[PDB]
Formats: C-alpha cells, sequence, structure tokens
C-alpha cells in the first residue's frame, strides 16, 4: 500500500510568521501529490495540485515543493483565517491516501478570559440533577486551570470541560466547564464558586453564588 | 450548481450494516470520479471508496475492503456506500465527494455537507434543555442541551438570526455515557431588556425540537 | 498485458505504472486495453451536437435546421427539400409523376404496384405519398 506521514502533528505560529509542512509517502508518487485545507464545520479545500501547481482563487502565500517521496507546504505570510488542519493526498495508485494531517494555531497576544458562573435553573432541580456552569469567554492560550469550590473545598472528578475551536477572526478559545451535583448534594451546601488561573491574569479570578439568591 | 446530499446515516448495532445514499445535481457523471471520505471524531480524513464514471470500476481502502460496496444508479443521479461487519473504528462522518480535472488528473474537488454514522450498541435519548441565565460590562447567557445520545444535535439563536458572540460548545461524554453541552451567548450588561433571546435545539434522531427562551430569574 | 483489462471509460496510464485511469475531459475509449482516450469529435460549423461526448463515448453530430446528415456518423450536412421533392444539381426539383417523396431527404420513389399483389388501386399516389391498394 501507499502511505502518506505528515510532519508536525501540528504547530503554533504568529499573524506575519512563514510555516512548513513536510508529507512523505512510503514510495514514489512522482508529482501526484494535493494540498488540502480544512476549517472546523467547512469542507475541505483544495490549495495545490500537480505537487507545485496553485489552483486559481488561492493566495499566493500558498506553496508546494516536491517530487518522489519529500513534499513541502509552505505559508510565505500567516493570516488569522489560516488556523485550519492541512493534509496532503496522493494520487499515483487509483487509493488516494490522505497524510495524517497537520493542525495549525495561529498564535496570538495573551487575553485573559471573561468569566461567568450560572447556578442549575430549577426547572433541572425538580429532576433530581444540579448543574453548575462556568464559562471562560475569548481568551488566548487555550491553557487554563478551572476549580470549583463548594463551601470553599476543592472539587474532584464531578466536572467535565469543553473547548471551542479557536476563532478565525480574533484567534482566541472559549471554555466551559461543568460540575455535576445530586439535588442532595446541592440544596446540602451554599457557597458555589469558580476560580480561573491564566496567563493574562494577575491572580486567580473567582466567581461565585450563595444557593437561594 | 453541483450539490451533493448525503442521507442513511445515524445509530447502528456493531456487527450491523447500513446503506449511504449520496444524491448529486448540477452535472452529468460523463466524466472522472465520485468518491466516499471518511472523518471520526476529532481525527483525520479517510479516503475509503472510488468509483469511475462509464465503467464503474472500484476501488477500496485495506480499512474497508470486503466490508464496503460503493455502487453508482445513474437513473437515479445516486451514489452509495453499503457498509457491513460495522464496529466502533466505523464511527465517523461519511462525506460524499465529486472530481474535478486539473493538473493532468482527477482528484477530490467536491464534497457533500456529510452525514454521520455512529457503531454502537447504546439506546437513543432526547436531551433537556435547561436556560442559564443571565464582567467588565460582558453579560452571559445560554442554553444547557444536557442527556442525549447519539450525536449531532444543532443548537441556533433566534432562528440563525443571532450568530455574533455565540459559542456552542463540542459534547462531552458524561460518566453515564450520555451527551451534554452548553451554547452561549455574550452581550453588553447594558443591553439587557432591549432584545429576546430563545435557543433553538434539535436532535433529530429523537425528533426533538426545542425552541427555549432565556430570560433573568426573580 | 495488464493494460488489456483497462476498460472502455478509462486508458493504460503510461505516468502511472500501467494503471487504470479515467479518460480525461473531451477524451473517449469505447473499447478496452487502449492505452490513450481517443479525442472527442467537435459538433460546429454546419454540425450542431446531438449527443454530449462521455468517457465511453464519442461525441454525435446534427446539422444545422434545414438540413439532414449524410454517411455515417454524420460526416456532411445536405440540403433538406420539402415532401414531394428531391435534391438535384440545380436545386430542390417536385417528383415526376407517378414518384412520390413522403420525407424532407432523400429522393422520389415510383409508386408500388397494387395489380403485382392482385390488388386494386383505392387511392392514387400522390407526389408525398405512396398509393393505396386494396385487399
Ligand atoms: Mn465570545
Amino acid at each position: 500500500d501507499i502511505q502518506m506521514t505528515q510532519s508536525p502533528s501540528s504547530l503554533s505560529a504568529s499573524v506575519g510568521d512563514r510555516v512548513t509542512i513536510t508529507c512523505r509517502a512510503s514510495q514514489s508518487i512522482s508529482s501526484y501529490l494535493n494540498w488540502y485545507q480544512q476549517k472546523p464545520g467547512k469542507a475541505p479545500k483544495l490549495l495545490i495540485y500537480a505537487a507545485s501547481s496553485l489552483q486559481s482563487g488561492v493566495p499566493s502565500r500558498f506553496s508546494g515543493s516536491g517530487s518522489g517521496t519529500d513534499f513541502t507546504l509552505t505559508i510565505s505570510s500567516l493570516q488569522p483565517e489560516d488556523f485550519a488542519t492541512y493534509y496532503c493526498q496522493q494520487y499515483y495508485d487509483n487509493l488516494p491516501t490522505f497524510g495524517q494531517g497537520t493542525k495549525l494555531e495561529i498564535k496570538r497576544t495573551v487575553a485573559a478570559p471573561s468569566v461567568f458562573i450560572f447556578p442549575p435553573s430549577d426547572e433541572q432541580l425538580k429532576s433530581g440533577t444540579a448543574s453548575v456552569v462556568c464559562l471562560l469567554n475569548n481568551f488566548y492560550p487555550r491553557e487554563a486551570k478551572v476549580q470549583w469550590k463548594v463551601d470553599n473545598a476543592l472539587q474532584s472528578g464531578n466536572s467535565q470541560e469543553s473547548v471551542t475551536e479557536q476563532d478565525s477572526k480574533d484567534s482566541t478559545y472559549s471554555l466551559s466547564s461543568t460540575l455535576t451535583l445530586s439535588k442532595a448534594d446541592y440544596e446540602k451546601h451554599k457557597v458555589y464558586a469558580c476560580e480561573v488561573t491564566h496567563q493574562g491574569l494577575s491572580s486567580p479570578v473567582t466567581k461565585s453564588f450563595n444557593r437561594g439568591e | 450548481e453541483v450539490q451533493l446530499l448525503e442521507s442513511g446515516g445515524g445509530l447502528v448495532q456493531p456487527g450491523g450494516s447500513l446503506r449511504l445514499s449520496c444524491a448529486a445535481s448540477g452535472f452529468t457523471f460523463s466524466y472522472g470520479s465520485m468518491y466516499w471520505v471518511r472523518q471520526a471524531p476529532g481525527k483525520g480524513l479517510e479516503w475509503v471508496s472510488s468509483i469511475s464514471s462509464g465503467s464503474g470500476s472500484t476501488y477500496y481502502a485495506d480499512s474497508v475492503k470486503g466490508r464496503f460496496t460503493i455502487s453508482r444508479d445513474n437513473s437515479k443521479n445516486t451514489l452509495y456506500l453499503q457498509m457491513n461487519s460495522l464496529r466502533a473504528e466505523d464511527t465517523a462522518v461519511y462525506y460524499c465527494a465529486r472530481s474535478s480535472y486539473y493538473g493532468s488528473y482527477y482528484s477530490i474537488d467536491y464534497w457533500g455537507q456529510g452525514t454521520l454514522v455512529t457503531v454502537s450498541s447504546a439506546s437513543t435519548k432526547g436531551p433537556s434543555v435547561f436556560p442559564l441565565a443571565p464582567s467588565g460590562g460582558t453579560a452571559a447567557l445560554g442554553c444547557l442541551v444536557k442527556d442525549y445520545f447519539p450525536e449531532p444535535v444543532t443548537v441556533s439563536w433566534n432562528s440563525g438570526a443571532l450568530t455574533s458572540g455565540v459559542h456552542t460548545f463540542p459534547a462531552v461524554l458524561q460518566s453515564s455515557g450520555l451527551y451534554s453541552l452548553s451554547s452561549v451567548v455574550t452581550v453588553p450588561s447594558s443591553s439587557l431588556g432591549t432584545q429576546t433571546y430563545i435557543c433553538n435545539v434539535n436532535h433529530k434522531p429523537s425528533n426533538t425540537k426545542v425552541d427555549k427562551k432565556v430570560e433573568p430569574k426573580s | 498485458d495488464p493494460c488489456s483489462n483497462c476498460p472502455a471509460g478509462t486508458f493504460c496510464d503510461n505516468n502511472r505504472n500501467q494503471i487504470c485511469s479515467p479518460c480525461p475531459p473531451n477524451s473517449f475509449s469505447s473499447a478496452g486495453g487502449q492505452r490513450t482516450c481517443d479525442i472527442c469529435r467537435q459538433c460546429k460549423g454546419v454540425f450542431r451536437t446531438r449527443k454530449e461526448c462521455s468517457s465511453t463515448s464519442n461525441a454525435e453530430c446534427d446539422c444545422t435546421p434545414g438540413f439532414h446528415c449524410l454517411g455515417a456518423g454524420c460526416s456532411m450536412c445536405e440540403q433538406d427539400c420539402k415532401q414531394g421533392q428531391e435534391l438535384t444539381k440545380k436545386g430542390c426539383k417536385d417528383c415526376s409523376f407517378g414518384t412520390f417523396n413522403d420525407q424532407k431527404r432523400g429522393i422520389c420513389r415510383p409508386w408500388t404496384d397494387c395489380s403485382l399483389d392482385g390488388k386494386s388501386v383505392l387511392v392514387q399516389g400522390t407526389k408525398e405519398r405512396d398509393v393505396v391498394c386494396g385487399p
């Protein structure tokens, strides 16, 4: 079979920077090599065909090189919209194998998140479960510590996190942390706090509420 | 206008079979090829199958060979993917695609929107939608879409009209084996009371179509 | 040779280790085992496209209105005449008495002899219709 190895798996680079993505074939594939760009929720877009031919409607900053086994994709001056997963694909043998992909992160200045705490709705409490949500809005870098405190006691195992994909215009992230408790455990305690640690904050930010307004 | 539309996706038990359909319009399949490409959640693109125009010569990836069959009913302009002996690794968004000819060869150019195939023994469960009632002049509100299976669930705000400041978070598989997500919107604090905010939740597998108005509690 | 297996609509690709590759646009292969696809015929000028070209079949031409196809695979365009006429060097001329032509193309043919089948003439032939015989 023909294997397509892409290098690296991921990279972070600033607006204006130049990046290179490698693609190696297990055997010679001449110039029958394509480069695709996949943005979250969008269909993959053909950037380069025949190893080095730039497709019409594709910016001159995207360029291709190689023949045989080793192939290279370069982006001459990164834009915030360039955040995507890049894939190579070979068309030499009727079995068009894709490379494993290269996820491209756009580097940006530190942006502190705005923090929001949501108590469980009265609708949910009637069902026997309490979900407390903590929102971190438009921050960079992605790396953030979200700690749940119930009557000043740090929680463990009862929370899950979810992060959005990098915003294509302002290059930031958003996070939601959900603390799940039973109605009995939720009604037993008073102070519900969400503590956030991030590079953009001088010291950790705590958002809290006292059950029963 | 070239249009590709997949259908037949859904929940299927391991060992089972599923047949996908891809309806095409705006072209005659007299040249090139048509394909099936799949994408496992958070993983890379995997080409699985091809069919040549005229002859109907087929090609398969080693990962699906012997289990999957591609075919084209030209009279109906429909491409099929018969998928037998399905396993958890086959869980993916399945895309049908059409070729274009550039630099002396045919390659993938057109893609459909995809159809999600979930290979699981778990049962379909509809979600519960709870409001997340309304930081440096910024206010946040949202909807908690809890306890559903399988994926996907679509979330809109004021029937697609409100898109700015919206964040629909990827679903997390809870310890119960059911998914949960929240969809939020931030607005300037001072604007609260000048606009209404309704989250429109749709979970097609369970015929769930929920429109929830988010208001401040009293 | 492995090329012989390549079916109509494909060519044995010399640039990719003799694999079967679909015919490129504007080309066809109505037979198998070809190493190149044949260029499609262009239906232009006096010619018009009837059946568009595909990977498995060549484009089929028609003629401009007031003209019809002549020879195998529509190689020429011949001028149309009216029913009851035929084409001569000096243009369309009416069928001579005793002959007919029910088509906008071709030549005048003598009327059928009803008496040959022991049949009567019920309706005499015209320039555009043959005779109608009895039972
Ligand atoms: Mn935001």
